[PDB]
């Protein structure tokens, strides 16, 4: 049904990401919850996993979007909370990148300071800070989208539009990314082949991930609706919100289960 | 004016 | 001169082996072979004990069955409620180096020591309310490798100078030296009747020794590297050794020599601890290999498993009454098992 | 020495305001949960106040909420204010350290004299006064109007003495543990709502009044007591 | 009753809490070495029948427990088990030849027994001026117990001090490399050596060394060595 | 010392050596009956009922 290539390629990397995120993210989290301990890197991985289950869980309503292909299943609550539910946890998740990338950067930078600051219930109040940062960064979704006419069938969606988009660029993906690999590059050069090999694929991922997202956000604001480029561009834009969400199923295997350590303790725990 | 926009923007 | 002593002794010990032969008219396991195995005595874990800032080291069951005082690398003692894992006290020690800790049958008295080589004995029921210590047992060579009480006023301590001693803790004197092992006796369990206790060294060799007396009784081997535990059999009658050769062993004393040994071929673990249930039939031992196997002590093969640990079970102390059995690790958890 | 010693009372008119203090030394303060128990000049105890160790909770009597106020470097305080004719009594400063065979109430301070110018647990003695003479053997009772066994199967009945004109001392403990110190010639009994307590073999030691107390649930109301006296 | 022994039971895992920073950010420290190193000087240069004698010292606001073991028996294969979770075992060796074999011995048994994979060693090369004034005088000759020095050179990107002459740089860069060998031969990387030669620096190496090796245990943790 | 040493350890040996002993038949038999003996009272081996067990 709907065979229009570009949104049954984006249905197809949705289904993908919410196969692979249930499992990556909730084997993950049930190790961290009991076979692994409540350490600082522990802390940000849970923190990073649970954001991106939310981020998986609440996928079915982009694929219920994606089905449907217009107006809105749902009524006036359900279109200002979904949106805003759906993007805290990809947005949470994409500081809490930035904060691992910073730790990372920190243990390596000033080791000495680590061991007189570094410790559990002071990275798990940085995360909820995040948590917090990203709420606020969420709240002009919720305030600003509402139901209309934009079709057959009531369909949902919203300067402020600029506004917004060109905040949520700054300091959720600019910010983040500028960060990242400013750390990633620093452990590097002090570090090394496999430092550099999982810095760059770490770097790889976030930018493969979230630069469609970002460079069709904008270019919603280049072209005008009702032309060749609005259409094209809405139409791929599916895809860029699929690989945006795609991190979230990544997540887990590229930054806890990377360790031996860690996935041998998943492998012996998930038996029975 | 108004413009329908998927969940994730 | 001298090579007619050694010659004495090499002959001497050869008589005890003729005799321990002749009386071997039947192992263990034939006589055992009829009867029905434990079976799948499988077990999970009932409460967690969390808290310890570092490795256990220890963890004896109060003689009320119920108390459990785990000791630390963190300089801690702690007594815990294990019905509902309160923590009832925490006993900071002098040295964080703790390898041992004992609980007197009356509840009153918390002994604990280790690399200071002084066994300390802490007052839990100081009308100051606070623990406090009553005695620090001076007097060893060597790193205080396990103590026992006899009762509240003597104690039984296990060194790492080869000796052993009966302390008395109101003069804090040793009351009785015991010698003759020739390595560290890293190993000790006073018997039900604490009227002997047997305590293994690292010369591979276990020693039964009677408190009235002071000198060994009677000497046990089999085993090829050092003993790292020991414990007796409820009946007072046997006991069994664990050593880092990764196999333990059952001894009886009126046989005077072993009877039944307890390995599989894909263990390789050094042991750490041994502990029988109340009944004598299951007999459970801790491992370097992060688990703790239950053996059937008379069917003698392998019949249930305790596992979860993220490293090596340090003691497995059963209750007095059988309801559980704790497990003491190195990641800081004390499993309690039913 | 174990030691308390109250002080700061006296003379009050009616609706006036002060501060009782308790002060402790040998033992652990900051580890001892801290109760206030009074006592009118014709009557039984009553509880007042209690303030746990860490200051983690209070709690106050449903005659006391709110007019008095608990605080805890070992010392206490006592806030009063809109003091009432029925404030006037002894007050005593009690300790209490909570945990599995601890033994609550076991010192009661010298005590300080202040004079101004139906859902709770309650208890009931079927006895006043009772004759008795040394080397013979006595007997006392008391009675609940809920059954004192938690959940856990422990009995929180208290048994004190108050032997005439000084401080209490603790007897029986969660109605079958002899406290420390006390002559082996008591023992005492439970039996959910209905209690006892029996010396055996009297010396003259034992002549006093004595209080069975409920700790199942604040407030921890007091029985009127019952006097054994000599002859 | 029962929420007050809760309570108490709080209140404990408080004062846990409170000393569980303490812990963490304090570093154990052994110190191994032959009755004739240098230890017992170093540890009289370091600053604030028993069996043990813990003494603390500072640097740079990270303070440090260097537990020097006292009166033990030498089967140190048990109560090295307790010091499995140091940051480094400091060990202690004089490099004036003979018993610099032993030295080397204990070197091995303390780099490859089975529970200190994970520990770095710091090794004190000790007395260094003894064995330079030996050298020079040549009251001993190093191929006497060692052939291959025979046969052995300086290297060539050595770093010796200002005014020594090449004879004691034969021989101390001789004496590491030999203990380097040991700690080279397991071949695992996953706990390194730390020679140092030696005053007032002693602590300062020590620091320094106990830098690299948090820096490494972060890297490790972090899956990103 | 040695000669002494030595002799200590003879007659040690000597007393060991002279010590009661029973056919390892009997050890077993009575081991055995004591296993058997109190497989009620003993919980581990029997999976404790909920009512029962305090851990619960």
């Amino acid at each position: 049904p709907w065979n229009e290539p570009p949104v049954i390629l984006s249905m197809v990397i949705l289904s993908l990401t919410f196969l692979l995120g249930l499992p990556g993210n909730g084997l993950v989290l049930w190790v961290a919850g009991l076979k692994m301990q409540r350490t600082v890197n522990t802390i940000w991985f849970l923190h990073l996993t649970l954001a991106d289950l939310l981020c998986c869980l609440s996928l079915p309503f982009s694929l219920a979007h994606l089905a449907l292909q217009g107006q809105w299943p749902y009524g006036r609550f359900l279109c200002k909370l979904i949106p805003s539910i759906i993007v805290l946890n990809m947005f949470a998740s994409v500081f809490l990148l930035t904060a691992i990338s910073l730790d990372r950067c920190l243990v390596v930078f000033k080791p000495i300071w680590c061991q007189n600051h570094r410790n559990v219930g002071m990275a798990c109040s940085i995360c909820g800070c995040i948590w917090v940062v990203a709420f606020v960064m969420c709240i002009p979704v919720f305030v600003y989208r509402e139901i209309f006419t934009t079709d057959n069938h009531n369909r949902c969606g919203y300067t402020p539009l600029v506004a917004i988009t060109i905040t949520r660029l700054v300091v959720g993906f600019l910010l983040p990314s500028v960060i990242m690999i400013a750390c990633y590059s620093f452990i590097v050069f002090r570090m090394q082949s496999k430092t550099f090999r999982v810095a760059v694929v770490v770097v790889a991922v976030f930018l493969v991930c979230w630069t469609p997202y970002h460079i069709f956000g904008v270019l919603s604001l280049l072209t005008d609706p009702e032309t060749p480029l609005g259409k094209t561009l809405m139409s791929w834009d599916h895809v860029c919100i699929a690989l945006a969400s795609a991190n979230s199923c990544f997540n887990p295997f590229l930054y806890a289960l990377l360790g031996k350590d860690f996935r041998k303790k998943a492998r012996q725990s998930i038996q029975g | 004016s108004f413009k329908p926009m998927p969940l994730x923007r | 001169e001298l090579d007619q002593l050694r010659q004495e002794a090499e002959q001497l010990k050869n008589q005890i082996r003729d005799a321990r032969k002749a009386c071997a008219d039947a192992t263990l396991s034939q006589i055992t072979n009829n009867i029905d195995p434990v079976g799948r005595i499988q077990m999970r874990t009932r409460r967690t004990l969390r808290g310890h800032l570092a490795k256990i080291y220890a963890m004896h069951w109060g003689t009320d069955s119920r108390l459990l005082v785990s000791a630390s690398q963190d300089g801690k003692l702690i007594i815990w409620d294990s019905y509902t894992t309160n923590k009832v006290h925490a006993i900071p020690l002098r040295s964080s180096w703790v390898m041992t800790c004992a609980y007197a049958p009356s509840g009153n008295y918390v002994a604990c020591g280790g690399l200071d080589n002084i066994c300390s004995i802490y007052n839990l029921k100081t009308r100051e309310g606070n623990v406090r210590v009553s005695r620090e047992l001076a007097g060893h060579t060597g790193y205080l490798s396990c103590c026992r009480f006899l009762d509240d006023n003597q104690i039984v301590t296990s060194s790492g100078d080869t000796t052993c001693a009966l302390w008395d803790i109101e003069t804090g004197q040793q009351t009785t030296t015991f010698t003759g092992h020739t390595g560290d006796v890293m190993s000790l369990s006073l018997a039900p009747d604490t009227r002997l206790f047997v305590s293994g060294a690292c010369d591979a060799s276990a020693k039964l020794w009677d408190v009235r007396e002071g000198m060994c009784r009677q000497t046990f081997t089999g085993h090829e590297s050092d003993i790292n535990a020991i414990c007796f059999f409820p009946n007072g009658n046997a006991f069994a050794t664990g050593s880092d050769d990764a196999t333990c062993r059952l001894f009886d004393l009126r046989a005077d020599q072993e009877l039944m040994t307890y390995s599989h071929d894909n263990i390789i673990c050094g042991i750490t601890s041994v502990s029988f249930s109340k009944s004598g039939r299951l007999l459970l031992a801790g491992y370097d290999d992060f688990n703790c196997n239950v053996w059937d002590a008379l069917k003698a093969d392998r019949a249930g498993v305790l596992a979860g640990h993220d490293n090596r079970v340090s003691c497995l102390g059963v209750t007095d009454d059988g309801m559980a059995v704790a497990t003491g690790s190195w990641d800081s958890f004390l499993k309690i098992w039913n | 020495d174990v030691q308390l010693v109250e002080s700061g009372g006296g003379l009050v008119q009616p609706g006036g305001s002060r501060k009782l203090s308790c002060s402790a030394s040998g033992f652990a303060f900051s580890s001892f949960g801290m109760h206030w128990v009074r006592q009118a000049p014709e009557k039984g105890l009553e509880w007042v106040a209690y303030i746990s160790s860490g200051s983690g909770t209070i709690y106050y009597a449903d005659t006391v909420k709110g007019r008095f106020t608990i605080s805890r470097k070992n010392t206490l305080f006592l806030q009063m204010t809109s003091l009432r004719s029925e404030d006037t009594a002894m007050y005593y400063c009690v300790r209490s350290i909570y945990y599995y065979g601890s033994s609550p109430f076991d010192f009661w301070g010298q005590g300080t004299t202040l004079t101004v110018s139906g859902s709770d647990i309650v208890m009931t003695q079927a006895t006043s006064s009772v004759p008795v003479t040394p080397g013979e053997s006595v007997s006392i009772s008391c009675r609940s109007s809920k059954s004192l066994l938690h959940s856990n199967g422990n009995t929180y009945l208290y048994w004190f003495l108050q032997r005439p004109g000084q401080s209490p001392q603790l007897l029986i403990y969660r109605m079958s543990n002899l406290a420390s110190g006390v002559p082996d010639r008591f023992s005492g009994s439970g039996s959910g709502t209905a209690f006892t307590l029996t010396i055996s073999r009297l010396e003259a030691e034992d002549v006093g009044v004595y209080y069975c107390m409920q700790h199942l649930e604040y407030p921890l109301t007091f029985g009127a007591g019952t006097k054994l006296e000599l002859k | 009753e029962d929420k007050a022994a809760v309570e108490r039971s709080k209140m404990i895992e408080k004062q846990l809490q409170k000393d569980k920073q303490v812990y963490r950010r304090t570093l154990r420290l052994l110190l191994l070495g032959a009755d004739n190193s240098g230890k017992s000087t170093i540890v009289k240069q370091m600053r604030i029948t028993s069996g043990i004698f813990e003494t603390k010292f500072q640097v740079d606001k990270v303070n440090f427990h260097m537990f020097d073991v006292g009166a033990q028996r030498d089967e140190r294969r048990k109560w090295i088990q307790c010091f499995n979770d140091v940051t480094a075992i400091i060990f202690v060796v004089d490099s004036s030849d003979n018993r610099l074999q032993e030295a080397l011995n204990d070197f091995k048994s303390i780099w490859n027994n089975r529970w200190l994979r994970t520990i770095s060693v710091i090794l004190f090369l000790n007395k260094q001026d003894l064995l330079a004034e030996k050298v020079l005088a040549g009251k001993s000759k190093i191929e006497d117990y060692f052939p291959e020095f025979a046969r052995y050179t300086t290297p060539e990107d050595a770093t010796p001090e200002p005014g020594e002459d090449p004879r004691v740089t034969r021989a101390k860069y001789f004496i590491r490399k030999e203990f380097v060998d040991i700690s080279t031969a397991s071949g695992d990387g996953r706990h390194i050596c730390y020679p140092h030669f030696t005053d007032t620096e002693n602590a300062r190496r020590i620091f320094n060394d106990c830098k690299d090796i948090i820096l490494q245990m972060n890297l490790r943790e972090y899956n990103l060595v | 010392a040695s000669i002494a040493q030595a002799r200590k350890l003879v007659e040690q040996l000597k007393m060991e050596a002279n010590i009661d002993r029973i056919k390892v038949s009997k050890a077993a038999a009575d081991l055995m009956a004591y296993c058997e003996a109190h497989a009620k009272e003993d919980p581990l081996l029997t999976p404790v009922p909920a009512s029962e067990n305090p851990f619960r």
